[PDB]
């Protein structure tokens, strides 16, 4: 039994791009009319995106599918590498649910780590977030993100609501669309801060906006089980977990920690690992990629 | 020799910035929350300063009065750091303290803006006013700066302070508008 020589993983938790429009505080129900927040030029040449000045909310609107199904390949030579592989995923979901990574995802949703910068230095974030069934609304959810923590994972039942709902949804047990908006009193006339071109900035028609795949990199911060130090925080999860702007690897090949290591060592040879290093290659496989040689 | 009271503030890590970015918004936290709070008599000490290595602190050392720093520590304005960073408690400073110099000070590495309102009166020409002002006259400080990409200019950007000798007598005197030195001394250990 080798390896596939082919392997692709099709992604779970697919965002969409995140639209930016800012208006007044306290007429925070009706944002449904609100203008959007242009990107404009100014003098080196740069471009801005400000909020009008009588206006002190960002709201920041996406939307979510939960596809679920998150074993299966869609590109593989061997077929009984890929048997081996649906009896090692299908044998972890019968032992556990996938209540840990659906929690951890509900956290990542409760706060605003989407907000990238656009969060720092704010009064008060509100996340709402809604279920759709059909042109209607099945179940809606309304946080506070600057009382749930940035690092400590706490349960609440209102997470645990919506863990179930995630949980449901990675399962293949229904379909799961959610329509995320998040609030942010920043200022009147202060700085937002969209993602950046490759200073341009990114854009839709007339309306700044932040890239589908920071927000999914935003979502996916779960793995505290580094082995160097757990006190910084959770990083996002990667094969040969690592970090652009630190410019450090966490997670060496050179330890037995890696994605592919463990892959390797708990499909082939029938080695399990630690149940925490399971939640991280069941991550992986959620997360999806280019495997194999 | 006589504020003995300190509110030290220590970083941690997050994977959404580095400690740059962190010093960056920190010290607009510190220019709004001095400057837009009140207090003269209260300063800030970076003790990871490196001239060699260009950094600006890896662990913030306060120094203010009792009451100065007894009524911050509640601040709601303080908010979401508390959340990126992490925070300490009050502790009492020994006799020997030396005297270090940590204060604000900008310098002129362009006549550029100096060749603009000189352009503007004193009307120089092209090669008049490009010979006018020779090419030694500018200079890079390479003191430890910090990226202060704010609405201004939309690329990053360097910051500038100048600092003091050190000592170990003690010559007490009134903060800056950032909590520096500017004819006064502060403790550094």
């Amino acid at each position: 039994l080798s390896t596939a020589s082919v392997l692709a993983f099709e992604r779970k938790l697919d965002p969409s791009d995140a639209l930016m429009s800012a208006g007044a505080w306290a007429q925070r129900d009706a944002s449904q009319e609100w203008p959007a927040v242009t990107v404009r030029e100014k003098s080196q040449t740069v471009d801005v995106a400000n909020l009008p000045s009588d206006a002190d909310t960002l709201k920041v609107r996406f939307t979510l599918r939960v596809l679920g199904g998150a074993g299966t390949p869609s590109a593989c030579n061997d077929a009984a590498y890929r048997d081996k592989l649906l009896q090692t995923v299908a044998t972890y979901v019968n032992d556990q649910g996938f209540a840990e990574l659906a929690r951890r995802y509900a956290h990542n949703l409760a706060n605003a780590r989407f907000l990238w910068r656009n969060r720092v230095g704010a009064e008060a974030v509100e996340v709402r977030i809604n279920h759709i069934r059909q042109g209607e609304v099945a179940r809606a959810w309304r946080f506070d993100a600057l009382a749930i923590g940035l690092r400590d994972f706490k349960a609440d039942a209102e997470l645990d609501a919506l863990a179930e709902l995630i949980a449901s949804g990675l399962s293949g047990s229904g379909h799961v669309l959610l329509e995320v908006v998040a609030f942010a009193r920043i200022g009147d006339g202060q700085e937002v801060f969209p993602s950046q071109e490759l200073k341009t900035l990114y854009s839709v028609r007339d309306a700044a906006a932040i890239h589908s795949q920071k927000i999914g990199n935003a979502l996916r911060t779960i793995d505290t089980w580094y082995p160097d130090e757990d006190g910084l925080g959770p990083i996002a999860v990667e094969p040969y977990g690592s970090v652009t702007s630190q410019g450090k690897a966490y997670r060496q090949p050179k330890q037995k920690l890696d994605f592919y290591t463990l892959l390797d060592n708990w499909v082939l040879r029938d080695e399990a690992p630690a149940v925490e290093q399971q939640h991280y290659v069941i991550a992986n496989l959620i997360r999806g990629g280019v495997f194999g040689e | 020799f006589t504020m003995d009271h300190y509110l030290d503030i220590r970083l941690r890590p997050d994977p959404e910035f580095p400690p740059a970015q962190l010093m960056c918004v920190l010290f607009g936290k510190l220019h709004q929350a001095l400057v837009a709070q009140g207090g003269d008599r209260i300063g800030v000490s970076f003790p990871d300063l490196d001239e060699s290595r260009s950094r600006l602190g890896e662990r913030l050392r306060i120094h203010a009065s009792a009451d100065d720093l007894r009524a911050l520590l509640a601040r709601p304005w303080l908010e979401g750091l508390r959340d990126h960073l992490q925070f300490g408690e009050p502790a009492v400073v020994p006799h020997p303290t030396p005297y270090r110099q940590v204060s604000r000070v900008q310098a002129k590495s362009n006549p550029e803006r100096l060749r603009r309102r000189l352009m503007r009166r004193h009307d120089l020409s092209e090669e008049e006013a490009r010979k006018r002002i020779p090419d030694t006259v500018a200079r890079a400080l390479d003191l430890p700066f910090v990226t202060l990409r704010s609405q201004s200019t939309g690329q990053h950007f360097r910051l500038f302070i100048r600092h003091g000798p050190l000592q170990v007598t003690a010559e007490e005197g009134g903060f800056t508008c950032y909590g520096l030195s500017k004819g006064g001394f502060v403790p550094w250990f």
